């Protein structure tokens, strides 16, 4: 076992072995940046990919070019935490490499004129940090994947409801990554239509004459023909006869043999069973039979030159005798077939008013641009620019695949604009839909939508970027001399850096971090939405989509999504889910070779999956991979049934591979109804953490991933020994091994200490090692908030009875304990900051000051002589934090006002008091002060403290490694001297600077001795470098706004405990407001005099069918009561013999469990750290389809001497008396969510009113009324409640004399009213008036 | 109007009235300059366009878009819609003496009487208390009696203990589905910041103590106090108005 | 309406063609009125063309040092007084609209929490009426004589 | 699904199982909140058309009214008459089922003691008054409304009777989802809108499309009624 596992270990509980590991949570995030940054010899990735897509840009006339060579990005300025505290985004500049070449056209090509290369700077990158986030004017944020429809050819169909008489509507579409789309559809009467971005609708073979088509070939690609010969005037035809099936004969049908089928006979199979196997040439028909039936070629009469027919008539035998009386031997006529070679594209061609290529193009011009007449380029430069031009169309290298599979051709990789062949196998296979052949596909598929990420959302904005730099380009490569020009004066840099910094900092899928928890993050960067720039709208999106799909299995999550309107549209990644180098997600399996199942691991698709037959993660192995029955449950093809055991193809890797990582941390999920799953997952990333931490009882064996992979501990890099621990860092002395030859070998951690998160909460980190002990690699050295050992403890396990009290658990409240709210068991610490900005004006600068003109002397003692407070300061609502005085426009004087000033002699002055202060209900600790000012602005003493106190600590910080350096170095030196004897303890008499002028050595030595002073510069070489540069980007200005000359920013620190009002929960969907703390004397006690903590209702439990959290309330007793034993035996002071039987005998416990713990390998000391992490309950670890079972939980119950049926006898506190069944009584963990009441909580009696209509301003923020909505006045006079109502809207909103009467009339102890006309009423007719309608009010 | 900071916002019939003005000028312009007729004719048709975009913005055409590449709003969408005039500013309005805050449960209550916090009621009932003090003369001026209730001395929570007897206050839950949504009671001060409910109306406001939220309204003229003592108790209440069906029957 | 002018003033003698004279006086005509209109708070002609002038500054200087400069290192090159170029940074910038969405939805506009700054409070106006009954009460001790001097002085 | 699914809560389901089981908890978790902007929309449109109808005068006098019944199709009664006229005036003076029994002034609230009094009895039709045939114009009178549901007497006049319906009907709307006649007990048979002809087997056949046949109780109460298709031999 692991150095930081060993301290704790948690008992398991499951049966089936695993295959595969869990992956790094975060993959999705930190794959896809790393793609757009890096270097790429070969494109189609990134920055490169987007440099060779513009690059070269040619001049307008054709003489000069810019040739792009390479790029680099440079090192950024500031690190992360600088950013943060300054408040500036953390990014690299990217200076990239072109050439300007300059040619001539006199000389047929000449381009050795000259060639000047020069290195540009084109911006500003973000940089993504090691956790997967972004700062941004010093916010963390998130970019969020999206999930949409792929590029590509969908066909698709309205199912009979359209059209009255019910008839299904086929069509296809194309759609590009960019471009317009083109998409076919048919109408009731069988004819093809097409249209340009969902424009007006044209038949469909007119784009068959704009690609240079006649009606010959348009028939020769799309029909079938059979010839008829003339011979002896009799009307001869060579047939095959599978071509006459399903078909009435009207005439007879002989041959050499038999006579098969005549009038009123219809053709069967064996007729032309019989014709196929006689091989029947050709038939005599009559002449009647062929009249009606339409001609493939134009045949003329050679003689005169007049055509008899042309291409696509229907023939009649007028004009069959016409065409044997000019000497035609032969006719070509085009096979039908009414079921399935129907006639569409050949009735297609008669409804069209085009007749050539030219009439063609004219016609779709007037359908693009209405209101023109075109000429003959303009046409042809329209309809090339639409489909057939790499720039203004591309489908994408994605698009591409997509299309070509779903046409079932053999080549993958192509070219991004149009074809001829690709339009007509478009048609084909449409046509071939409408016949009966091959079926629609859905839109909801996985194989249908995929997913694109930071990196390519990125390039995708970088792209339109450099497209508008080079539209200006061109131009000053045509407009001037390009003799004395380098490349620098060309290139403007701010469209791309304007570009990248609004996808970064304004987008809708660009997000303000949620940073509740570990697990509240490691939720924010795995979700995946259907949102955004290319995606759906809430509004208009149907019901289809917002469903589950048999294909979600194992790729997404079908629990976790929101319960608002939002409810289908964002979703959660599952666990073991990945995406393709195309961006389809995938899935692992194994594969059963010859009934044995195999470790090795295939990823699949969905497209992939539908093929096999795939089995259950529930599924018993007979110990060589061999199923140990012969009927498995299986999927295939969407459905899931009963097979044999050599029909198997695959299987899966886990039983928790169809949940997300925020639902497989509920206990007991398989006992849970779906509807309160999706609860619990939603609830528990709002919890918030306490001041101490603690583990669950029962959890899942989840939490160690969870912990590590969201970076919020600190983890040792190389193993060591930990050789200093403080509370606020940490050293570590490397091993040998592991040792780089070239440097010190000491790593150095420094924590994170009260600061404040994105939603006010406290991060805080604290030290698990303690002084001397070993550390390997990947150990975890301190906790951040919510962790406990290395474990995600998100609340605190209680001790629950189920049952009703008094009717102070009505309806899901919750009845609490004095003990628990003097114990500190829910208390949270809140981080908030204030800001004071000191700003010019029209009348000159405000000052931070503490001579605040009329306030008492009493109210100015916690300011310093500076102006602001002092840290450690007690302040309440009301207190004055900075002074600020602003000076003041002079002012009029009421003439009673004036007498008073006359007659008490006082007079005002100059200047106004702007302080900041703390705001009312607020009541904290300071614990922190900043102040930013101007570069050009005199620095006042504080900031010249912090100034002073931060480069003190700054230098001392970098003078610890030196000595590691140099004093060794010296013993390095005192080995080399004495070289030739020993003088060892004379030479540790002296001091150590003069350690160079002892005894001298032969020359080698005395060289090398000089060496050593050589080493003794190169450390002060190295030191001062690092030290200047630190004091320099201490002591520097910043970059504040136009107009503000200082800021001061305070942080206060608050502590809330639990009271009425607050909400609590657990993690199955069970949630609830406390609504009383009663005394500790009054609470249910039993047999043994201990209280209970917390009183939940039984009512709540059958209609909701969360059993789960009556399970693991039994299951958490059993583990309590077995710490009670270990306890107790070190209490009674046993030897080590006993602990070590009892704990090996409750590690053993249970069914055949994979978990093997064997403590005879362990020393007496481990045995007793052990047993003293295990003596307040021993964890219980319970995989979600895997868990545990009544049984193991009944013997676990009898071992620490409890009741097996989960129930005891309770007395009651207030009489002393017995309640007369018994009660479940257990274990339940608990937790605090971010609903304080404290926030909730507002009132108003006046305040401020509204630009426009004048009415109450709306929020908390603003201290704004409330809404009294349309539906609450319907109420109002459904009760016939006239004067309420008058008095709502007029006097307590709206109206303006009458608000401030109402006051006064209040005040003087008067309850009546005047009410008059409202003000919107008013502002109502102006607005009318000015649209020239003329509305007034008569009287 | 200026924003902190010196940046200003403007209304967008600013921007639509600037172009009207100034494609009227240049049309009084081009008549004296005596141009050709194809001129005047592109004037007076941009002049056209100006003002139709003016009076209703997207009717007619394309719609006009800002430098942030939004449809402009125009004279005819401050009226009309979801969030015009009519359904947001004079059918329903924003009030003063008003608040919210979370609900609990008080099963010792009788059925007139709702539980209030201390400092809601303090701020929801300040001109009373004002008048109320410097009638006593506790106070001399009415400056004096807000600072006496800014420093919360003893004699403050005396007056107000005096203020709410007898006087009614409504509650509110949303959605108000029908007319048992607002009732009126009587007000018990309490400490502690939630709001508490009386077991038995919990089913004509369709609430529950898994979270919900309720507002809390003041009548302050002598009508309306009679009005919320007659019309609106909850000891009026018993019957359903939809069929004739007692409705707090117990759960 | 400047090409109107150009065909005015051309001269066929001097022997060029006619597109080299009009040029000059269409672009005149366009840029005039970019520089008159196009602007909600108008900026005099001088303004603009200091403004395009350190524009065109700022933009050299940002290629040559591969960062912004800050104000000095303007005022250096430009050789202007600094408090100049700090005065000028200012007058570059357009209002905001009030639709400007500011939430995740739609509904909730940047012009919905604009405050109306020129109302007096409500305990203001009955400090005032208070205090005039006040001093109405004190001026009746004293001689009407003698009170009359005081109310017109 | 072909396969149901075997077990329970107590027991634990499958990982297929509870993964069929997801589909219909967001289907329903779906409904909900796309079927509450319809019954919103509903409302207010109901409100909009109702909201000018106020209680204006006492009476207005007419003698019309309309005639309620029992709903007995579908099977057994599903609504009784007690239901239907508690509470609403009686348009004329009915009669116990003899002759000239009055109980009558002719406007009569017909409280729980006049609905006991005709529940002793058997009558199974009244003439009531309504609010689709008042005579007053802009508004209705307070007998053709009949009682305050809420106050248990009649109504008063000022009443804003339109905005009370309206929020009566669309409050409930969130709960709305979005060979051979045999006889069961022993009564008289009853026929009505026939014609008539007697069979050539000895059986009865009738030659109306529209007829009616009634079940009687021992007092004459029609306590189930169908309807024969056209054609179709009577037995008996
Ligand atoms: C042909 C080519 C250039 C200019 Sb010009 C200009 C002229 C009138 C009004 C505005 C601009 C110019 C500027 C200085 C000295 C001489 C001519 C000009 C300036 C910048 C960019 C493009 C053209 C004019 C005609
Ligand atoms: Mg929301
Ligand atoms: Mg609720
Ligand atoms: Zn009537």
């Amino acid at each position: 076992y692991s150095y930081t596992e060993k301290k704790r270990i948690r008992k398991d509980f499951g049966k089936r072995p695993q295959v595969l590991d869990v992956p790094y949570l975060l993959s999705i995030q930190l794959d896809s940046f790393q793609k757009f940054i890096e270097q790429d010899p070969e494109g189609q990735y990134g920055l490169e990919a987007a440099f060779r897509s513009v690059f070269p840009i040619q001049s307008y006339s054709g003489n000069s070019e810019l040739q792009y060579v390479s790029y680099r990005l440079g090192e950024p300025v500031f690190d992360v935490q600088e950013c943060q505290i300054r408040g500036v985004t953390y990014s690299a500049p990217l200076r990239v490499k072109l050439r300007l070449v300059i040619y001539e056209r006199e000389a047929p090509e000449g381009t050795v004129k000259d060639i000047k290369e020069q290195e540009v700077y084109m911006g500003e990158i973000p940089l993504m940090t090691d956790n997967g986030t972004f700062v941004i004017n010093g916010t963390e944020r998130v970019i969020v994947s999206q999930l949409h429809r792929s590029p590509g050819v969908f066909f698709d169909s309205d199912k009979g409801k359209t059209h009255s008489s019910g008839k299904v509507l086929y069509n296809a579409r194309i759609i590009p990554y960019r471009g317009s789309w083109l998409d076919f559809e048919f109408d009731p009467k069988d004819n093809l239509f097409v249209r340009i971005d969902r424009r007006r609708k044209l038949p469909a073979t007119i784009i068959l004459r704009a690609l240079n088509y006649t009606t010959e070939q348009i028939l020769d690609l799309f029909f079938e023909k059979v010839i008829f010969e003339i011979r002896d005037n009799k009307l001869q035809m060579e047939l095959v006869p599978e071509r006459l099936r399903g078909e009435t004969a009207s005439f007879d049908i002989e041959a050499n043999g038999k006579v098969y089928v005549e009038k009123g006979r219809r053709i069967t199979a064996r007729h032309i069973r019989q014709l196929e196997k006689d091989d029947v040439k050709l038939i005599e028909v009559p002449v009647e039979y062929i009249a009606g039936k339409v001609v493939a070629k134009d045949y003329i009469d050679e003689s005169t030159g007049e055509l008899i027919c042309a291409a696509n008539m229907e023939l009649s035998l007028d004009l069959l005798a016409k065409l044997s009386q000019s000497g035609h031997k032969r006719i070509e006529t085009l096979f039908t077939n009414d079921l399935d070679h129907g006639p569409y594209i050949s009735e297609t061609l008669r409804v069209d008013p085009t007749n050539d290529r030219l009439s063609a193009l004219v016609e779709i011009y007037r359908m693009m641009r209405p209101g023109e007449p075109p000429t003959r380029e303009a046409a042809e430069s329209l309809f090339e620019n639409l489909f057939f031009s790499e720039d203004r169309y591309d489908l994408s290298a994605v698009g591409r695949m997509k299309f070509n599979r779903s046409l079932l051709r053999e080549e993958i990789e192509g070219s991004g604009i149009l074809s001829k062949d690709d339009i007509i196998d478009v048609m084909k296979k449409l046509i071939d839909i409408r016949n009966g052949k091959g079926e629609v596909d859905d839109i909801d598929h996985l194989g249908n939508r995929r997913i694109r990420s930071v990196g390519e959302m990125a390039e995708n904005q970088f792209r339109v970027g450099l497209v508008r730099v080079e539209r200006a380009v061109k131009e000053r490569l045509s407009l001037g001399d390009l003799d004395t020009l380098m490349p620098q004066d060309m290139i403007n840099a701010k469209p791309i850096s304007a570009a990248v910094k609004e996808f970064f900092g304004s987008s809708q899928l660009s997000q303000f971090m949620d940073q509740n928890n570990p697990l509240s993050e490691i939720t924010h960067k795995r979700r995946i939405s259907a949102l955004g720039p290319g995606g759906l709208t809430r509004e208009r999106a149907g019901f289809e989509v917002r469903d589950v799909h048999p294909t979600h299995y194992g790729r997404v999550c079908p629990i976790e999504t929101p319960e608002g309107p939002n409810i289908g549209l964002i979703n959660s990644l599952s666990v073991y889910a990945q995406t393709n180098e195309y961006g389809f997600l995938e899935t692992p399996y194994r594969k059963v070779t010859d009934g044995v199942v195999t470790d090795e691991i295939h990823y699949l698709s969905a497209i992939e999956e539908g093929n096999y037959v795939i089995a259950q993660a529930n599924s018993n192995l007979d110990e060589e991979g061999h199923f140990v029955e012969d009927l498995v449950t299986c999927r295939s093809k969407g459905e899931s049934s009963l097979f044999s055991r050599d029909q198997v193809d695959y299987m899966d890797v886990s039983t928790q591979q169809v949940v997300s990582v925020g639902a497989s941390l509920i206990p007991f999920l398989e006992h849970d109804d779906a509807n309160r799953a999706l609860m619990g997952a939603n609830m528990q990333r709002q919890a918030v953490p306490t001041l101490r931490a603690d583990k669950p009882l029962v959890g899942t064996g989840m939490e160690r991933a969870v912990a590590v992979d969201s970076g919020v501990t600190a983890v040792a890099k190389r193993g060591g020994v930990v050789q200093y621990v403080d509370a606020s860092r940490i050293v570590i002395k490397v091993n040998e091994d592991e040792m780089y030859p070239g440097e010190a070998g000491i790593d150095i951690y420094n924590l994170t200490k009260y600061t404040r998160s994105n939603q006010n909460t406290c991060i805080n980190q604290m030290p698990c090692v303690s002084l001397g002990e070993p550390v390997e690699r990947g150990d975890v050295l301190a906790d951040g908030p919510s962790t406990d050992l290395g474990e995600l403890a998100l609340g605190q396990n209680m001790r629950v009875a189920f049952m009703p009290w008094n009717g102070y658990n009505f309806e899901d409240s919750i009845l609490v304990s004095e003990r628990v709210v003097q114990e500190d068991r829910f208390t949270t610490i809140h981080i908030q900051e204030l800001a004071c900005v000191s700003r010019d004006t029209k009348l000159g600068p405000e000052e931070i000051t503490a001579d605040i003109p009329n306030v008492g002397e009493a109210a100015l003692s916690k300011l310093d002589e500076s102006g602001i407070v002092y840290i450690g300061a007690e302040v309440t609502g009301g207190d004055i934090l900075v002074g600020k005085v602003t000076p003041k426009g002079e002012t009029q004087l009421t003439p009673e006002e004036k007498l008073l000033r006359a007659i008490f002699g006082e007079k005002a002055s100059d200047v106004k008091d702007s302080s900041l202060r703390v705001p009312n209900g607020v009541s904290g600790t300071v614990i922190d002060v900043q102040v930013f000012t101007r570069d050009g602005v005199e620095k006042d003493k504080r900031a010249l403290e912090i100034e002073e106190m931060q480069l003190k600590q700054a230098k001392k910080d970098l003078s610890e490694e030196l000595q590691i350096l140099e004093a060794g170095l010296f013993s390095r030196i005192r080995a080399v001297l004495v070289a030739g004897g020993v003088e060892a303890e004379k030479l540790d008499k002296l001091p150590r600077d003069r350690w160079l002028e002892l005894g001298l050595t032969d020359e080698e030595k005395q060289n090398q001795l000089e060496q050593l002073a050589e080493q003794y510069d190169e450390l002060k070489h190295e030191f001062e470098k690092k030290l200047e540069a630190k004091r320099r980007k201490i002591t520097q200005g910043d970059d504040l706004a136009p107009g503000v000359l200082k800021i001061v920013k305070v942080y206060l620190a608050v502590k809330r405990r639990i009271q009425p009002g607050d909400k609590m929960a657990g993690r199955h969907g069970n949630k609830g407001v406390i609504s009383k703390i009663n005394p500790i004397e009054d609470m249910p006690y039993d047999e043994n005099g201990t209280p209970v903590d917390i009183v939940l209702n039984p009512l709540g439990v059958p209609s909701r069918m969360n059993i789960g959290q009556i399970l693991e309330t039994h299951l958490g007793m059993a583990a309590k009561g077995i710490g009670d034993k270990i306890n107790a035996m070190l209490k009674q002071q046993q030897e080590v013999a006993k602990l070590r039987e009892f704990i090996q005998r409750a590690y053993d416990l249970g069914a055949d469990v994979r978990q093997k713990v064997d403590l005879s390998t362990f020393s007496d000391e481990e045995v007793m750290r052990l047993a003293e992490n295990l003596r307040k309950g021993m964890p219980i670890a319970t995989p979600v389809f895997d868990g545990a079972k009544e049984a193991e939980i009944k013997e676990l119950l009898k071992l620490g001497d409890l009741p097996t049926s989960g129930q005891i006898r309770l007395y009651d506190g207030r009489t002393g008396e017995q309640f007369e069944r018994p009660v479940t009584v257990g274990y339940m963990y608990m937790l605090k969510l971010n609903h304080l009441v404290d926030d909730k909580m507002h009132a108003r009696s006046t305040g401020s009113y509204s630009l426009v209509t004048q009415q109450p301003l709306g929020g908390k923020a603003q201290f704004g009324g409330q809404r009294f909505g349309e539906m609450e006045v319907w109420a109002l006079e459904a009760y016939g409640a006239a004067y309420t109502l008058q008095e709502m809207l007029t006097v307590k909103s709206d109206d303006v004399n009458g608000r401030t009467k109402m006051y006064k009339n209040i005040v003087d102890g008067n309850h009546q009213m005047e009410p008059g006309m409202p003000e919107s009423f008013n502002v109502l007719l102006k607005e009318i008036r000015s649209l020239g309608i003329n509305i007034e009010l008569e009287d | 109007v200026p924003l902190d900071g010196g940046r200003f916002a403007t209304s967008d019939l600013n921007d639509l009235y600037r172009r009207v003005i100034n494609r009227n000028n240049r049309l009084k312009r081009l008549l004296d300059l005596a141009a050709p007729d194809i001129i005047v004719r592109n004037e007076k048709r941009m002049l056209q366009e100006a003002v139709d975009a003016l009076l209703d913005n997207g009717r007619r055409g394309r719609a006009i878009t800002g430098s942030n590449k939004r449809p402009l709003k125009s004279l005819a969408d401050m009226i009309k819609g979801k969030q015009g005039r009519f359904r947001q500013n004079l059918l329903g309005k924003r009030v003063d003496y008003s608040g919210r805050s979370v609900i609990t449960v008080g099963p010792y209550l009788r059925l007139h009487q709702c539980g209030l916090p201390k400092k809601m009621a303090l701020e929801l009932f300040k001109p009373f208390i004002y008048g109320k003090l410097e009638l006593r003369g506790l106070a001399t001026t009415i400056k004096a009696a807000k600072k006496m209730v800014e420093r919360e001395e003893a004699v403050v929570w005396d007056i107000l203990d005096e203020v709410i007897r007898e006087h009614p206050v409504l509650l509110n839950r949303a959605p108000t589905l029908h007319r048992l949504g607002i009732q009126a009671f009587e007000p018990v001060l309490i400490e502690g910041k939630a709001i508490q409910l009386h077991p038995l109306v919990c089913a004509a406001y369709n609430a529950d103590f898994d979270g919900d939220q309720m507002a809390v309204h003041v009548p302050l003229t002598l009508e309306a106090q009679l009005e919320a003592r007659a019309l609106m108790m909850s000891t009026n209440n018993i019957l359903s108005p939809a069929n004739g069906e007692p409705i707090i029957v117990p759960s | 309406i400047g090409l109107m002018k150009a065909v005015d003033k051309f001269e066929y003698r001097r022997g060029y063609k006619f597109s080299t004279y009009a040029t000059w006086w269409i672009r005149q005509a366009i840029t005039r009125s970019i520089a008159d209109q196009a602007r909600t708070i108008r900026i005099p002609v001088h303004m603009i063309e200091t403004i395009n002038k350190l524009n065109r500054i700022s933009r050299q200087m940002l290629q040559e040092m591969g960062r912004e400069p800050t104000p000095e290192e303007l005022a250096e090159r430009m050789l202007m007084p600094e408090d100049k170029i700090r005065k000028v940074l200012k007058i570059a910038k357009e209002p905001i609209s009030m639709e400007t969405p500011i939430g995740d939805d739609e509904d909730s506009h940047l012009g919905d929490f604009i405050e109306d700054t020129t109302l007096e409070l409500p305990l203001d106006s009955a400090t005032t009426e208070s205090l005039r009954a006040a001093t109405h009460d004190v001026l009746a001790g004293l001689t009407a004589r003698e009170a009359k001097v005081l109310r017109m002085r | 699904i072909e396969t149901p699914i075997t077990a329970n809560f107590r027991e634990g389901l499958n990982v297929l199982q509870y993964f069929i089981s997801t589909h219909g908890a967001r289907k329903g978790l779906a409904d909900t909140a796309l079927k509450t902007a319809n019954s919103g929309y509903l409302t207010r449109r109901l409100v909009d058309v109702a909201q000018d109808l106020v209680v204006t005068e006492d009476d207005c006098g007419t003698h019309e009214g309309i005639m309620m019944t029992p709903v007995i199709e579908g099977g057994d009664v599903k609504e009784p008459l007690r239901d239907r006229v508690l509470g609403r005036v009686t348009a004329e003076d009915v009669l116990k089922p003899g002759t000239a029994d009055i109980l009558v002034p002719r406007n009569t609230l017909l409280h729980e003691q006049w609905c006991d009094l005709l529940e002793e009895n058997s009558v199974d039709a009244v003439k009531v008054r309504s609010v689709v045939s008042c005579d007053t114009d802009f508004g209705v009178c307070a007998h053709c409304y009949g009682r305050d549901l809420a106050r248990g007497h009649i109504i008063n006049k000022g009443e804003a009777i339109g905005v009370i319906a309206a929020q009566s009907i669309g409050e409930p709307g969130t709960q709305l989802t979005m060979s051979s006649i045999q006889v069961k007990n022993k009564g008289s048979i009853k026929l009505s809108n026939v014609k008539s002809v007697v069979n050539s087997s000895g059986k009865l056949v009738i030659t109306s499309r529209n007829t009616e046949l009634k079940l009687i109780d021992e007092f004459g109460r029609t306590k189930e009624s169908y309807k024969v298709p056209y054609g179709a031999v009577l037995a008996k």
